């Protein structure tokens, strides 16, 4: 195809400069823009790449399992879990000094080790997996699955098995199989695990592969299921005294719907999760048999979209022609996919802390913070990518003549209204949230905290009171005993749910206040503003009044010159790039709120947050300055402690967060005219005229340098906050 | 504490008037002007008041001088381009006699 | 520097919000803001803001409140100027609040 | 290297050529405007991409139009 | 028109600068500009500094085309002399570059052809979906 | 020769950034790895400002031999048994110059 | 017969790629040559981003407003 | 010799494999068919 390293692009291969290297790294996975590309070859490369990603996922999980099996104290952790530290992996750093080996020796280890703040200990212990040989077996099996995915990705690149373009565009059979099998049979099989293994493992006996065909998950065994007497699977719910991992207080039920938490572990019941995965398995197996594949029954998604045109034309032509703008467009598919994935990742984060599924994962506090922060930053990034790929769809894959007047072209018909009302909502939220925060800053400054504007969140307290939280006296559907909701569920799950939510110590529907109102509106500002930037870049991806031919310039291009006033950062890529800043800000707000509310809950002084979260010097003093003491003292002149690595990573994240400012503030032109002097000096320095570059050393490109600054910025954001949130939450542990 | 600013008691900002000392509630300044005034031997608010009126007089004088030297009688380029005189005067007269008269004040 | 200087000496500016130095507390955070407010200008470019402004101009044309002084995003050089201006202001005012609160509350 | 394509909305004002610092553009005879000339672009291989041609094009959006493309040593403004 | 056939004419009086031909002349093309100055005078050359061009023919070898044409526009606008520059590859084959018809490119000389010219308004270009999976772009139909 | 100017200045900037801030980073790494014997400090690898210390030694002894008209040194930042306290406050004892002062002066 | 609008007729623009899209303008002059592709010179009250208040438009890229 | 295995692999992945990959990918970067 080409000659030099970007073999996929003969435009960068025919680039004498160093831009070749960078852009060939960056555009390597943009198969749509490569030379000699076809839709068939694009789809096949995507399929093989998905196989490679699955292989790397299984390899990374096998690595986790191996390093907990080899270097972990997991066999000791399953004895006294809430008073023994997890161990992620060992450490062999030949730069370590002897004090750092004395300090990083934790968890009763033969040497220095790292504390698993990821929760794999709790999750593996909850699903069975007691001894280290079980984790070894799991790592072997996931190595096997990695090799299997690599085999599949190589096999589906050969001509005898290269699938056709019309096979990846079978958008009915794929939904049918993925709902029925990938979502339903997989949830059914996880119920099979939770019933044959994890529930017996929680109740003592260790049902493993050698003895699972001759033990009964329920003492009757498939009589209740086939005879329909399913209540027999909810007979002995191991009520209120069960010790996880031992048969004391255990039971026989496997699918009892109890609601609420275990008393000991403060996690959900494995019977609850078994029944859950069973229920959604039935629902997904039912929902699978919907789309017509080969058998003369089912729906055609075309004639569902084509048929959903409202009379009166309030939408216009409706979804007439939208099957073709998604089936033939992989960027629409990717945008919708990442939208759903970001929504459910945020949901994972928001439910795993308040409804923790793993044993003794609510008791280790650093794990919950790391997990919530992880999944929320992942969700914000995935959401930013959903929108970026919607913009890339509007540029690369959108055909206006195919979808005239439909529900998607009507976006661009009135994109100014969407953008301007998002620009109203975000502007309102910021003006008023910041005005109230600054009012409270000044009131606390002037020594009159009684003059604060502490707007109670009545509308969330009312929802909490609609769930059984008897902390506000609203007497709503589940806080009121005389109601239809507290009658049709008072016999099934509301006992456990009420006794869990009313507990002030867990994370289930925390008692909120005016600081929670104010920070929720900061969160709304962040979501609305990131949405504004992204939607504005997506709808102005095809063009605007300042650059109506933007679609001809692609997604990522630097600018349109200084003319017409100035067109810096006009691309949809640039909108994405600014929205990553606003996204990281938004998730920093949501996670600062989470971590301070939770560290104040875990410490005990919820009053600290309730009186200090309403003014920003409370966030700077009582959260950032206060909780960062044990962090920045990770290495002092007279010694160090186990938080030395988190202090170093804190400062490292500061350093790269600041280095991104070099690429964001300082732009090109200064650097090309610097490297011209450097090239002069190298070509005129004796004993270095001998050495000459092969790639002409140009400065970084513009859009590239926005990316590089954003990468340094985000790496520093993430590393800084990870260090602070783990060090502060591990320096004291509640 | 050196204090030469008092705030008005309107929206609770009166707490910025701190116990700086001396039966006075105000903002502790940091310009070191009190130290200059002790180096000048002021020792009275009447003297500060009259030199404030004098500095207002000089502000009006400089404003009138700018008006005069633009709008009424302005130099031309032969006046600025000569710099031997500008340096001679700014050395002997501005900085020379300025330091001389300050030494006279001090002495 | 992060611990024994920035974290340690910036206790008097945050255990302010009380007696006189509350303004220095306030001017801490606001300065912390404006610096960051500058980062809206240095990182970004005129094109995005002109397109946002043209959407808002559509929203204004739809209410007969279109201005005659056509709203244009700041010049590129003016975006950089506003950025470096707010950056210097916020950083320097942060340092000023920090310095003055610390040293008036300890010496 | 780059791709400086122009469009028929050109009025023959000769300002893009008079702004071009690399002689990419040149006015040719034409019959589509009052000035009876239009701005061709033969030396696109000499285009740096500075877009002075379209910062001087007095049309509703643009007539001369620079599409940035494969960057060579002439298009990367390199004296070395 | 026939090109002007670059001779070995003299050069300006210049004391040397760090703005010359480093390696883009050794292995790649470098450029050369010739102008007839009626009198000897000083001029700011584009490689930094100030040279004194001689009377009659002058010749200055520069590293890229932008230096040559910047100097040429400054000559034609300030000293009103007629410049014309070339491009000399390191094996030879001096290429006549600037006017290409004898008359400057702002004048509509006949003979030069329409290349890089779309007979459509700028917003009638098809979308990228039309030219997807094709080597052509949205501005080459 | 402006390119020689900017090239050598870029070089000495890189050299200075390294052999000051990289000294700080080495100190951070060593103190975080539990190797304070390998830091750049007075209790470690010493980078003492010999030249500034020598100037302090001279100017502490200057008024006795080189400037006999002065009964005491021009300043007390040099050295000696001089600590001009006016109350419960120091007012400029002799400022010492250690490894950290070398590091930050090179910063 | 003079083609197009008149030298003072008010007109609006149907050109998608223009700054003054769906915005009215005043026809300065119409080139009567049937070889110029964009004869209708329009004058607008408000400048575009290039600080320009006029452009030549086509006959079908224009619509004689009824006001 | 299982507490010695980190000492084998941490250099072999962290010093040796990076040298291998950097050299090989630098050759792949500068190749010309
Ligand atoms: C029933 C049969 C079946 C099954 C099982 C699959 C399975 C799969 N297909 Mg599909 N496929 C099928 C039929 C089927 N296919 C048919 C008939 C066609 C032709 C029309 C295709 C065409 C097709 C294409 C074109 C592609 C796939 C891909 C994939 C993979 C999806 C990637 C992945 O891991 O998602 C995993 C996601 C889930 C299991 C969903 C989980 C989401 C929940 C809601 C999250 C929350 C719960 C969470 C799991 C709990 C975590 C806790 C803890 C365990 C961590 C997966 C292996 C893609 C791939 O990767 O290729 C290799 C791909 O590119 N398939
Ligand atoms: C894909 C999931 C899966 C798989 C492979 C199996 C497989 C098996 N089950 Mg399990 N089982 C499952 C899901 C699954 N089950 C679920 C979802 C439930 C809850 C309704 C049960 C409840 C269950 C009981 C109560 C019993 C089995 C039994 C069995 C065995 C005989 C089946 C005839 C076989 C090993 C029987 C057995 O012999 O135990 C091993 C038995 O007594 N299963
Ligand atoms: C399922 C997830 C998924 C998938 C399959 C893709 C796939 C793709 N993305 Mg998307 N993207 C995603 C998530 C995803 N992305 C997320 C989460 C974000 C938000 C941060 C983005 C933001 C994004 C932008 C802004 C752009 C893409 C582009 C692309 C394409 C080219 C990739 C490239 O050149 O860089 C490959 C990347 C590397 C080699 C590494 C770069 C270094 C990074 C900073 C750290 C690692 C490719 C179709 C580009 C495109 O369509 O081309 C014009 C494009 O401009 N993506
Ligand atoms: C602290 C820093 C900061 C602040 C305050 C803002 C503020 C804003 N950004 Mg963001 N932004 C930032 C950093 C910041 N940004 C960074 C670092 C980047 C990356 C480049 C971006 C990227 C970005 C994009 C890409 C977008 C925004 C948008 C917005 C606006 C969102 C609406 C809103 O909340 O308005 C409410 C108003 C405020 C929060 C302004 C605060 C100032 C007060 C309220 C005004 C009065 C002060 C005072 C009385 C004036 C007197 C001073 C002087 C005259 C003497 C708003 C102006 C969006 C936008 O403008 O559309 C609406 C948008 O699309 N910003
Ligand atoms: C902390 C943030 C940060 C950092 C590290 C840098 C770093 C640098 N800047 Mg930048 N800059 C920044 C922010 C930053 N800048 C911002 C925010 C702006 C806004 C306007 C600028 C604007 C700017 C301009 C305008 C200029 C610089 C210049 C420089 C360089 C001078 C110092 C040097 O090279 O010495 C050595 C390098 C350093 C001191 C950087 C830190 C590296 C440390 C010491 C350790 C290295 C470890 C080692 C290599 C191991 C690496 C790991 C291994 C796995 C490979 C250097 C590349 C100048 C330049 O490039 O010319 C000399 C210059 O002219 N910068
Ligand atoms: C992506 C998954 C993953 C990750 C991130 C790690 C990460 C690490 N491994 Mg492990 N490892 C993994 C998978 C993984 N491993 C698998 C699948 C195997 C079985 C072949 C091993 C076997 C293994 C050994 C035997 C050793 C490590 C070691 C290490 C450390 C230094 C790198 C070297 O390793 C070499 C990498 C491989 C052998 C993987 C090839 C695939 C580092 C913490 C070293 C260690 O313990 O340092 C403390 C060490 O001695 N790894
Ligand atoms: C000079 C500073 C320095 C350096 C060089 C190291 C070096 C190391 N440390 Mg660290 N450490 C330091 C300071 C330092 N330490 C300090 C001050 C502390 C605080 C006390 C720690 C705390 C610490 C802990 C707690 C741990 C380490 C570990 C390690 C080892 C990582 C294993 C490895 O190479 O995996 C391979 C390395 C990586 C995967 C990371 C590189 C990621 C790259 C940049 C991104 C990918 C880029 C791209 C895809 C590939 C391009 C390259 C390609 C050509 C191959 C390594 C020897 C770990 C260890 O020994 O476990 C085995 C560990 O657990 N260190
Ligand atoms: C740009 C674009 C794109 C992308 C976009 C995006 C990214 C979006 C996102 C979006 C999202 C991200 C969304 C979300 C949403 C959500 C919702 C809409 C919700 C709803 C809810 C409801 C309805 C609820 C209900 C309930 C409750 C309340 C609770 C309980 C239960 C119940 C059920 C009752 C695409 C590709 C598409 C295309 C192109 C353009
Ligand atoms: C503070 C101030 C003020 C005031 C000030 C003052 C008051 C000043 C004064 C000043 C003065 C009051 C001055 C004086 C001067 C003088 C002089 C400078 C002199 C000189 C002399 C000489 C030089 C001499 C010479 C001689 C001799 C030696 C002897 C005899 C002879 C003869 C004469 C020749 C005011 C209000 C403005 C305001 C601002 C601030
Ligand atoms: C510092 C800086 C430079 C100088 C950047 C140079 C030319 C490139 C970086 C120098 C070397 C190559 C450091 C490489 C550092 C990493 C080790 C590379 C990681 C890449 C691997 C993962 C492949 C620019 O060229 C620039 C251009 C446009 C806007 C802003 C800037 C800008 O801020
Ligand atoms: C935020 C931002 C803008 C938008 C900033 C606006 C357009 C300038 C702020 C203008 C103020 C808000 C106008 C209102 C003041 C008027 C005098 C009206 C007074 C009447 C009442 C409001 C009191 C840019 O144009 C820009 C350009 C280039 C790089 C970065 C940026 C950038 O970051
Ligand atoms: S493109 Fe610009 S310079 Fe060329 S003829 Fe048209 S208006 Fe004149
Ligand atoms: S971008 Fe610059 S070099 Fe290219 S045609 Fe336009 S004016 Fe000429």
């Amino acid at each position: 195809m080409a000659l030099r390293f970007p073999r996929f692009s003969q435009g960068l291969a025919q680039d004498p400069t160093t831009r070749r290297i960078w852009f060939g790294i960056a555009t390597a996975h943009d198969f749509e823009s490569h030379d000699d590309i076809t839709e068939e070859r694009l789809y096949q490369n995507i399929f093989a790449s998905h196989f490679g990603q699955l292989a790397i996922i299984f390899l990374w999980t096998s690595g986790n399992l191996f390093h907990v099996a080899w270097q972990g104290n997991f066999e000791t952790w399953v004895q006294d879990p809430l008073h023994v530290r997890p161990i992620a992996h060992a450490i062999w750093d030949p730069h370590f000094g002897q004090p750092a080996v004395e300090a990083f020796t934790r968890g009763g280890a033969l040497g220095p080790v790292n504390i698993a703040y990821s929760g794999v200990y709790q999750w593996w212990y909850t699903i069975g997996l007691r001894t280290n040989e079980d984790l070894y077996t799991g790592a072997l099996f996931l190595l096997f699955l990695s090799a299997l995915s690599l085999i599949g990705g190589w096999l589906h690149l050969q001509p005898k098995w290269k699938p056709r373009v019309s096979w990846f565009k079978n958008a009915e059979s794929r939904l049918n199989h993925h709902l029925s099998g990938l979502f339903g049979v997989s949830s059914l099989a996880w119920t099979g695990h939770l019933v044959h293994v994890a529930i017996p493992a929680s109740r003592g006996e260790y049902v493993r592969w050698n003895n699972f065909l001759n033990v009964l998950p329920h003492p009757q065994g498939l009589g209740p299921l086939f005879t329909g007497q399913w209540n027999l699977y909810a007979q002995n719910p191991d009520s209120s005294s069960h010790l996880f991992g031992t048969s004391q207080g255990s039971g026989t039920a496997i699918l009892t719907l109890l609601g609420g938490f275990h008393p000991q572990t403060q996690s959900l019941w494995l019977t609850d999760m078994a029944h859950h995965h069973l229920a959604i398995a039935i629902l997904f197996l039912i929902a699978g048999h919907m789309y017509r594949t080969n058998f003369g029954i089912g729906h055609s998604i075309k004639d569902l979209l084509e048929a959903h045109i409202p009379p009166g034309g309030r939408l216009g032509r409706g979804h007439k022609g939208l099957y073709d703008t998604i089936n033939n467009s992989i960027h629409f598919q990717l945008g919708l996919a990442l939208a759903s994935l970001g929504v459910i990742t945020s949901l994972v984060a928001q439910h795993m802390y308040s409804l923790p599924a793993y044993a003794f994962i609510a008791q280790d506090f650093t794990t919950q913070a790391a997990l919530y922060t992880h999944h929320q930053y992942i969700a914000g990034f995935i959401m930013t990518g959903a929108f970026a790929h919607g913009a890339i769809f509007f540029i690369r894959d959108y055909n206006p003549e195919q979808n005239e007047d439909n529900v998607l072209a009507r976006m661009l018909d009135h994109k100014e209204a969407i953008i301007s009302h998002l620009s109203w909502a975000s502007l309102f939220l910021g003006f008023h949230t910041l005005g109230l925060y600054v009012h409270n800053d000044v009131m606390l400054a002037f020594g009159t905290p009684e003059k604060q504007i502490l707007i109670e969140p009545i509308f969330a307290q009312w929802i909490q009171s609609a769930h059984g939280k008897t902390s506000y006296g609203f007497d709503v559907l589940l806080s009121s005993t005389s109601g239809p909701a507290f009658n049709a569920g008072r016999s099934i799950w509301l006992p456990g749910w009420l006794n869990a939510i009313n507990e002030n110590s867990n994370s289930l529907f925390l008692t909120i206040g005016p600081g929670d109102f104010l920070v929720h509106h900061a969160i709304a500002l962040g979501l609305h503003t990131t949405t504004l930037i992204l939607v504005k870049g997506a709808l102005d991806a095809r063009g605007s009044k300042l650059m109506p031919d933007k679609k001809d310039f692609g997604y990522s291009f630097p600018c349109d010159g200084p003319g017409r006033g100035g067109t810096c950062d006009i691309s949809a890529w640039d909108a994405f790039y600014l929205a990553v800043f606003w996204m990281l800000n938004t998730i920093g707000w949501v996670t600062f709120y989470w971590h301070w509310k939770h560290i104040t809950l875990w410490q005990g002084n919820v009053s600290q947050f309730n009186e200090s979260s309403t003014y920003l010097m409370g966030w700077l003093r009582d959260y950032l300055w206060l909780n960062s003491s044990q962090l920045i003292n990770g290495y002092n002149p007279f010694g160090m402690n186990s938080l030395s690595v988190w202090a170093w990573m804190f400062l490292f994240g500061h350093l790269v967060w600041a280095t991104g400012f070099m690429f964001l503030i300082s732009w090109r032109g200064y650097w090309q005219e610097l490297i011209e002097t450097l090239a002069w000096a190298h070509e005129r320095t004796p004993l270095a005229n001998l050495i000459r570059w092969k790639d002409k050393p140009v400065a970084l490109s513009i859009v590239q340098a926005r990316l590089v600054g954003l990468a340094h910025f985000s790496v520093g954001y993430i590393f800084t906050y990870a260090a602070f949130l783990i060090a502060s939450t591990s320096g004291k542990f509640g | 504490g050196p204090s030469a600013q008092v705030v008005w008691p309107i929206v609770g900002q009166e707490i910025l008037n701190g116990d700086v000392g001396g039966g006075f509630r105000g903002i502790q300044i940091t310009s070191g002007f009190f130290q200059i005034w002790r180096a000048s031997g002021i020792t009275s608010e009447l003297q500060l008041y009259c030199t404030a009126i004098g500095a207002l007089v000089f502000a009006a004088l400089m404003l009138f001088a700018g008006w005069f030297h633009y709008h009424k009688a302005a130099p031309k380029l032969a006046w600025f381009q000569d710099v031997e005189s500008m340096l001679n005067h700014h050395l002997a007269g501005l900085l020379g006699l300025g330091s001389l008269s300050w030494a006279g004040h001090q002495v | 520097w992060l611990r024994d200087f920035l974290w340690a000496q910036a206790s008097q500016v945050i255990q302010s919000y009380g007696s006189s130095l509350s303004a220095y507390g306030l001017f801490f955070l606001g300065a912390h803001f404006v610096w960051a407010f500058s980062l809206m200008f240095l990182f970004s470019g005129r094109g995005y803001w002109q397109e946002l402004i043209e959407s808002i101009v559509w929203a204004h044309n739809k209410l007969k409140v279109a201005p005659a002084t056509q709203p244009r995003a700041l010049s590129i050089i003016q975006g950089r100027a506003v950025g470096v201006t707010h950056y210097l202001l916020g950083g320097i005012a942060t340092t000023w609040a920090f310095f003055l609160a610390r040293i008036i509350a300890v010496g | 290297s780059h791709s400086v394509k122009i469009y028929d909305t050109c009025i023959g004002c000769t300002q893009c050529v008079r702004a071009c610092p690399t002689d990419v553009l040149e006015m040719i005879p034409w019959d589509g405007c009052k000035a009876k000339q239009i701005a061709s672009a033969p030396r696109t291989e000499d285009c740096v991409g500075c877009k002075r041609c379209e910062s001087a094009c007095p049309t509703d959006f643009l007539s001369v139009r620079v599409y940035l493309w494969h960057e060579t040593t002439r298009s990367m403004g390199l004296a070395y | 028109t026939p090109p002007q056939l670059d001779p070995n004419t003299p050069s300006p009086i210049f004391a040397g600068s760090t703005g010359g031909l480093l390696r883009k002349a050794q292995v790649e093309e470098f450029y050369v500009i010739t102008w007839n100055s009626p009198k000897e005078q000083i001029f700011e050359m584009p490689t930094g500094g100030a040279a004194i061009m001689r009377e009659g023919p002058n010749l200055l070898k520069l590293a890229r085309k932008e230096q040559c044409l910047a100097l040429g526009t400054r000559l034609r606008s300030k000293y009103k002399i007629t410049y014309q520059f070339y491009r000399v590859f390191p094996n030879g084959e001096v290429q006549y570059l600037h006017p290409k018809d004898g008359v400057y490119p702002e004048k509509a000389n006949p003979g030069r052809e329409g290349v890089g010219l779309n007979m459509r308004s700028i917003g009638k270009n098809v979308s990228p979906i039309e030219v997807k999976f094709t080597g052509k772009q949205s501005y080459d139909l | 020769h402006r390119d020689a100017i900017i090239s050598h200045l870029n070089w000495v900037c890189i050299f200075l950034g390294f052999h000051s801030f990289g000294l700080y980073i080495h100190n951070d790494t060593m103190s975080a790895l539990g190797r304070p014997q390998d830091m750049f400090s007075d209790t470690a690898i010493q980078l003492q400002p010999v030249f500034a210390q020598w100037i302090q030694n001279t100017h502490a002894l200057a008024p006795g031999v080189t400037a006999p008209g002065e009964t005491a040194s021009t300043s007390l930042t040099w050295g000696g048994g001089e600590l001009v306290a006016v109350g419960g406050k120091v007012a400029l004892l002799p400022i010492p110059l250690g490894t950290a002062d070398f590091l930050v002066h090179h910063i | 017969p003079p083609i197009g609008p008149k030298r003072g007729s008010k007109v609006k623009i149907l050109r998608r790629e223009s700054y003054w899209f769906k915005n009215v303008g005043s026809v300065v002059a119409v080139d009567q040559d049937p070889k110029t592709r964009y004869p209708v010179v329009v004058r607008f009250a408000k400048v575009n981003y290039a600080n320009i208040s006029t452009n030549n438009y086509a006959l079908d890229e224009v619509e004689e407003v009824a006001a | 010799t299982f507490n010695n295995l980190p000492s084998i692999f941490v250099p072999l992945v962290g010093l040796v494999f990076p040298a291998i990959a950097m050299a090989s990918l630098f050759l792949h970067i500068q190749k010309n068919k």
